[PDB]
């Protein structure tokens, strides 16, 4: 991938740390070799696994511990794992040749792969570091680099998170979009003069004015070396994993880190509702009655965007474009319309055909987005979107605030159970079994494959 | 050009199409401006005329006719409003006002008539006002004249949109459905109580409104309304009213492009159209761009997502830069490195087509102001009533219905093929087809039961025509009857015993579909191993309609693949910029421009016929599709004419696109048009016509008779299914080795025509006999090892008859002048000696058994008129016996090209 190049400089850096980290003594690995060599795994992994997505994440931490293990341990473990990623893999299969009292932790690793629980079975890996993932907390501060790029999908943003360490990091993120050529000239601007203010600035989408970076923002962090002789500012990239390649010297300059932070259905429910009145009330209850319903269908819809081929077919980015649509169309149907209901049956065939179904081009997801568009607009009184909660309809006073602060309420009572992808969306649990499957299947024969070269 | 042209004022008339996309030019008067007309051709008369002085500017008189027309096309609309609402037949008001006024006026009236239906629900009366009104277009539309047929046509369109919303709506159960419906449904509104005319006709869809600008359109190619169109006008009208662009993706020829001309067309507008990857310079699309914004026109990049990447990037920063404009509310954007104003009704529009890599998708600029949408093919069954309803066809649903069921039946039951396509594109050429039989015989469902059998019958292969043809039977009900049957028959049995032919059933039948095919096809192609006998079968047809018709026939046959783009279509000197005819473009030329030759009453035909391939047929497409025109990369665009006709000749369609496919006329050869013993016959009277020029007559028709007698297909079939169990090398099959065995054992015959008048009739049968034996082991096993030529000598000489002279591995004729009797001998073994310095010369050869038989047979075909291959191991000798047996004749100068991995077709000629 275009975004995981590493260097040399890089990798010195991190073993250099190796011994200049005096944090606690680890474990007693006898000769000072291996405990540097252990020193040494447990650092790379620390540091360069920010820069990769959850499942490279997972090959890494099973591919190194693969390494590591291929020579702590001995042949009874060795063929013991390989024979264990074998299985884990659906191309071969077999019996390991367990040895009992011998290789405990193996037997907890058995344990979980019988059970078919493939997450935790990818996850002991991770557990046998026993070093704690560093967020973008410890990136940004132990790191002395003045940039960094903030990869990630098209589906989760981390402006907020970065907005939040920031606001708790000594000053002002201001953050800078690009786009016209306005944004442009606003952008050089701001970045010219904070590099002397010092103020940390952030670069929103930087995929979309790529021409403009491989030709100012390349050159100019290649060559404002002094920068660092600048005043204390840091100076953040967002971009796309899936989007444009970007320019490697530019890349390889910068640190890099990959966002991985999918909010629950819950949360994403929550987010959009409380936004949704920030910008103040349009029209009556009605209006936003039928803003909380659409919050709801967005966070369903672009929850079961995620998985795949389970749910869609394909990977539907439902942005909030389509989000904005569709609040305008039921705006105008409320206004137009009266207060009764009766205008539902076109909600529906709008919204999951025009504004939610235009970028779809299989008919299968058109009917899952038709379904889903019927069960969460057509309700009589009294709504069940999800098994656990129930939304009555406005009173016959019509006390708008009072509507908005019942729906938060009823937002607030209400918690996401740990089996949601198959109960609070339609697919079944086998289904998520078989993408979770997938995916352990992929992560195998990836490290199998690696564990071939090496 | 215009500049300069401020004094005659007539210059300007050139440039109206390009200034103005819909009229082509302006109707002037002996001072003033009498009106505009469009491309269709159609007079808009402007009310006020204007005054044209010397002195004034182009611009301003320019300026005065932009608003003029518009004003006229209002006063059109609003005058023939009031003269539809009166309740004026819509056939005395069609001769009066232009398409697109009485257009309007009428969805205007449609939508006032239809709301206050819906609110009293009683759908029946005006359904059936409706269908009355669409009957008569209808019959108005035969007695229209040439350009008041387009308006008809294009009325009956629209008329057929109203009158499918109607019913749809009567079949609607509740009131909320019909009004979930109707909301859909595109809907025209008039304020009656505002000022600014232009501005009082608005449309309503969803519950959007979007104004009507009064640009005149003309007349154009109305798109057949289906519920896959609203939902893209639905679309497309959703993202204009938050100000976004409108972005369609999907497959190509699924008419994204045309679908925002309609919706453009609907508002009133003409979609300024900027085609893409035609070498588009961006210069002129920054300028294009500029008078976009600033005059308010919609923009739609057709193909917008084959572009240069540095082109690419800047086009999209300058629609990025038009949208934030738009969308932020803002005017006299920048760009093109200057401040210009930016017009509110300015609009751009996107179609993306499917690349190498599948989907296509904007750049990630445009993504945050483009709503995407998906566009499909319609539903066959919507669009097949919709065009059976355009014809007057009753009981069109019904009809449609069983033709889809039909076609989805066949495409279930029939045997897969690479041609076999059933599609909607081939629903739509049955249509077409089916559209010229109407004057036959009459609109029933027997004219769409001849049309399948004229268009998918032939394309079937052997096997699936009893499917075919019993699925017909129990879906249509009636199965009809072909007429000008007795005529046509006995020309082309006429045209065939005349060339020698076999008026077999297979051979009668592919000709009779191949008549009927062309008789509406333009585009014919035929598809069959080497042999079945595509050419006997075009050329037969060919000239029993010359025979019939009396039309005199020009036939053109190309090789594709011998001659390279530049020669077949024409080639352009880019180094000095004169354009070349070259070959197809040379003799299109010839027959539109001259007419002194025999061309308006005879019938051109060009046979392509050679393999084709798509690369070849792109640069033709435009011929193939309904324009009927050859559009050059440079140069006159050359109108076909009816009789020019486009045959392609091949033998396999893995290479060809379904759309050439869908578009072409395809006859499909399963089998051989004629049997063995028919050939035989056809290339014994070939040969025998040729040696009539050189003999006398009893001694030919003794010779031809004997000739005939002497072999029966009784022993040779035999010999034929006994060929095929030998190893051919460079394997053909028997019914291609007839011609080789004919020609052969003719010539031989003939050779020796001095040697029969003295001689005996049992010697000269025997004579005959065994140089037909001859002919028949050098032909059918000609290509074996050479023990298997053994093998077949002795197959030969047992299936035939055991009196005549055996043929042996070495017998040979030796006539000598001195002795009359035949005396065949073999074996002669003869001796040589050479001296050393002779040791190697280029024509030193020892004389073997096999040397000798090789040479004899290698000169004998030579003499028969006929190509020979040589086909053998290296150094086995191929060259050295041509040399031999080349060397010692002199008639004969051998001429060596020694062909290699690659050696162009100049390499020969040079
Ligand atoms: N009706 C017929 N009766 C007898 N012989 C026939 C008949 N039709 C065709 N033939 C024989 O078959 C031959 C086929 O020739 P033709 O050029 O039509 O073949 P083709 O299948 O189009 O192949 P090609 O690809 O070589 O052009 C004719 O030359 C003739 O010898
Ligand atoms: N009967 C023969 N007398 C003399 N030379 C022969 C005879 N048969 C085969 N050869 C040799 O076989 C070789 C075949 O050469 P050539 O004709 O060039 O091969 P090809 O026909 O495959 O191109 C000749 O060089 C010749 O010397
Ligand atoms: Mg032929």
């Amino acid at each position: 991938h275009w975004f995981y190049g590493i260097s040399i400089g890089q990798f010195l850096s991190c073993f250099k740390r190796v011994f200049i980290k005096k944090s606690r003594e680890t474990r007693a690995a006898r000769t000072r070799v291996d405990e540097i060599l252990w020193l040494l795994y447990q650092e790379v992994y620390c540091q360069f696994s920010t820069a990769l997505d959850k499942k490279f994440k997972m090959i890494m931490a099973m591919t190194m511990f693969c390494l590591y293990k291929f020579d702590i341990e001995s042949e009874q473990y060795k063929e013991a794992v390989l024979t264990m990623i074998g299985v884990l893999s659906e191309s071969s299969d077999g019996v390991p040749k367990l040895t009992v009292d011998t290789n405990n932790d193996l037997r907890y690793l058995w344990d979980y792969v019988t059970t078919k629980s493939y997450i935790s079975a990818l996850n002991w890996f991770k557990n046998e570091f026993f070093v704690d993932e560093w967020n973008i907390a410890d990136v940004v501060a132990n790191s002395e680099n003045n940039y960094f790029t903030m990869a990630s999908e098209r589906d989760v943003d981390g402006t907020f998170k970065l907005i939040e360490l920031a606001k708790a990091s000594k000053e002002s993120l201001k953050i800078i979009p690009l786009g016209s050529i306005e944004n442009l000239n606003y952008a050089q601007e701001e970045i010219s003069k904070s590099k002397i203010e010092g103020g940390w600035i952030l670069l929103q989408n930087i995929q979309m004015s790529l021409s403009w970076v491989k030709t100012y923002l390349h050159k100019h962090v290649e060559e404002t070396k002094a920068a660092e002789e600048h005043e204390k500012f840091k100076m953040f990239m967002t971009c796309h994993l899936t989007g444009d390649k970007l320019p490697a010297p530019l890349l390889q300059r910068t640190d890099r880190f990959v966002y991985e932070d999918i909010p629950g259905i819950l949360d994403t429910v929550k987010d959009l509702w409380g936004s949704q009145f920030f910008t103040g009330k349009i029209s009556g209850v009605w209006s936003v009655y039928c803003t909380f319903l659409l919050s709801w269908f967005h966070a369903l819809i672009t929850a079961r965007t995620r998985l795949v081929p389970h749910g869609f077919s394909k990977k539907y980015y439902f942005n909030d474009c389509d989000f904005q649509f569709a609040s305008v169309y039921l705006e105008n149907v409320l206004a137009t319309n009266s207060t009764n209901n009766i205008p539902w049956a076109q909600v529906r065939d709008h919204i999951a055909t025009i504004v939610y179904g235009g970028k779809i081009d299989e008919e299968k997801d058109l009917e899952v987005v038709a379904k889903l568009c019927a069960h969460v607009f057509c309700g009589s009184d009294n709504l069940q979107i999800v098994p656990g909660v129930r939304i009555p309809q406005p009173l016959l006073q019509q006390s708008e605030e009072e509507e908005r602060a019942r729906l938060t309420a009823i937002l607030s009572n209400t918690i996401e159970p740990a089996d949601s992808l198959s109960s609070w969306l339609q697919l079944p649990r086998e289904s998520i079994l078989n993408y979770e499957r997938l995916q352990a299947k992929e992560v195998a024969s990836s490290t199998e494959q690696l564990l071939q070269e090496m | 050009k215009i500049i300069g042209s401020g004094k005659h004022h007539d210059q300007v008339s050139k440039f109206m199409k390009k200034m103005f996309g819909s009229i082509e030019s302006i109707i002037f008067l002996e001072d003033f401006i009498t009106g505009v007309r469009s491309v269709e051709g159609e007079v808009l008369n402007l009310n006020e005329k204007i005054e044209l002085k010397d002195s004034i500017q182009a611009q301003e008189w320019l300026n005065i006719l932009d608003t003029e027309i518009k004003l006229s096309v209002f006063t059109q609309f609003r005058d023939c409003l009031g003269q539809l609402k009166d309740g004026t037949d819509i056939e005395v008001v069609v001769s009066k006002y232009i398409f697109q006024a009485i257009l309007l006026s009428a969805q205007v009236m449609w939508t006032e008539l239809v709301e206050k239906c819906l609110q009293t629900n009683q759908f029946s009366k005006y359904w059936k006002e409706v269908d009355m009104k669409i009957k008569g277009l209808l019959d108005k539309l035969n007695k229209s004249s040439d350009n008041v047929k387009k308006k008809i046509e294009a009325l009956l369109v629209e008329y057929l949109h109203f009158n499918n919303v109607i019913g749809q709506l009567k079949n609607c159960s509740t009131k909320e459905e019909a009004r979930l419906l109707w909301a859909k449904v595109q809907k025209f509104y008039q304020k009656n109580d505002t000022l600014d005319d232009l501005n009082s006709v608005f449309i309503s869809q969803s519950g959007y409104l979007l104004q009507y600008k009064f640009e005149y359109i003309g007349i154009p190619e109305r798109l057949i309304y289906t519920p896959l169109l609203l939902i893209g006008f639905a679309t497309l009208t959703d993202s204009l009213h938050q100000k976004y662009g409108g972005c369609f993706f999907g497959p190509a020829g699924t008419g994204k492009t045309e679908t925002v001309k309609a919706f453009g067309q609907n508002l009133g507008r003409v979609v300024v159209v900027f085609n893409c990857d035609d070498s588009f310079d961006y210069q002129v699309l920054s300028r294009l761009l500029v008078g976009i914004t600033q005059i308010g026109a919609w923009g739609c990049f057709d193909e917008f997502n084959r572009l240069d990447e540095k082109v690419l990037s800047a086009v999209s920063a300058n629609i990025q830069q038009i949208q934030n404009g738009l969308q932020v509310g803002k005017s006299h954007i920048t760009l093109l490195e200057e401040e210009t104003p930016l017009s509110p009704h300015t609009a751009v529009f996107i179609t993306l087509n499917p690349g190498y890599n599948g989907r296509s998708e904007l750049p990630e600029n445009l993504k945050k102001s483009f709503r995407e949408f998906s566009m499909k093919s319609p539903q066959s069954g919507t669009i097949a009533e919709m065009i059976l309803q355009i014809m007057g066809f009753e009981d069109s649903k019904s009809l449609a219905s069983k033709i889809v069921h039909f076609l989805e039946l066949l495409s279930s039951k029939c045997s897969s093929m690479n041609h076999y396509h059933f599609g909607l594109r081939t629903l739509k050429g049955v249509l077409r087809n089916c559209s010229p039989l109407i004057s036959e015989f009459g609109e029933g469902e027997k004219t769409v039961v001849e049309s399948l059998k004229r268009v998918i019958l032939p394309s079937l292969g052997d096997t699936d025509e009893l499917v075919f043809k019993d699925e017909l039977s129990k879906i249509f009900d009636s199965a009809g009857t072909p007429l000008n049957s007795k005529a046509i028959v006995q020309c082309l049995k006429d045209a065939g015993q005349r060339s020698g032919f076999s008026m077999s059933e297979e051979f009668l039948k592919k000709c009779m579909q191949f008549y009927y095919m062309q008789k509406t096809q333009q585009a014919l192609i035929l598809v069959g191993k080497a042999g079945c006998g595509k050419t006997a079968t075009w050329k037969t047809v060919i000239d029993a309609m010359a025979i019939f018709d009396g039309h005199a026939n020009v036939v053109y046959v190309i090789d594709t693949k011998v001659l390279t783009k530049e020669s077949l279509y024409g080639s352009m000197l880019k180094a000095t910029l004169e354009w070349r005819d070259g070959l197809f473009t040379s003799i299109l030329r010839r027959v539109n421009d001259d007419i002194t030759g025999t061309f308006k009453n005879s019938r051109i035909w060009v046979v392509f016929d050679s393999d084709l391939d798509p690369e070849y047929v792109e640069a033709m497409n435009s011929v193939l599709d309904d324009n009927k025109i050859l559009t050059l990369p440079n140069g006159e665009r050359l109108p076909i004419p009816p009789n020019f006709r486009i045959l392609f000749e091949t033998d396999n369609l893995d290479h060809t696109t379904p759309a050439t496919i869908t578009r072409c006329g395809l006859l499909w050869f399963s089998t051989d048009v004629c049997s063995i013993s028919s050939k035989i016959d056809h290339l014994l009277n070939k040969s025998y016509e040729a040696l009539d020029n050189k003999l006398s007559m009893f001694e030919l028709d003794k010779l031809k008779d004997l000739i005939s007698d002497s072999f029966d297909m009784a022993s040779l079939t035999n010999i034929f299914t006994c060929s095929n169990d030998l190893v051919h090398i460079l394997g053909v099959r028997t019914f291609n080795k007839l011609e080789t065995a004919v020609q052969l054992a003719v010539h031989l015959i003939s050779s020796y025509r001095q040697w029969f008048q003295n001689l005996d009739d049992k010697s000269l049968k025997d004579v005959i006999t065994l140089l037909i034996k001859r002919s028949l082991l050098y032909a059918l096993a000609g290509d074996s090892t050479g023990e298997s030529q053994r093998a077949f000598i002795q197959t030969i000489n047992t299936y035939f008859g055991h009196d005549s002279q055996e043929l042996s591995d070495y017998s040979t004729i030796v006539i000598a002048n001195d002795k009359l009797s035949f005396s065949s001998f073999c074996s002669e073994i003869p001796s040589v000696s050479l001296e050393a310095h002779e040791v190697m010369r280029p024509d030193i050869v020892i004389p073997t058994i096999d040397t000798i038989k090789h040479e004899k047979i290698f000169y004998d075909l030579l003499n028969s008129k006929r190509g020979i291959i040589l086909c053998g191991p290296p150094g086995s000798g191929k060259t050295m016996i041509m040399n031999n047996a080349l060397r010692n004749s002199s008639l004969y100068d051998v001429v060596g090209i020694n062909f290699s991995k690659d050696t162009t077709t100049e390499h020969i000629l040079s």
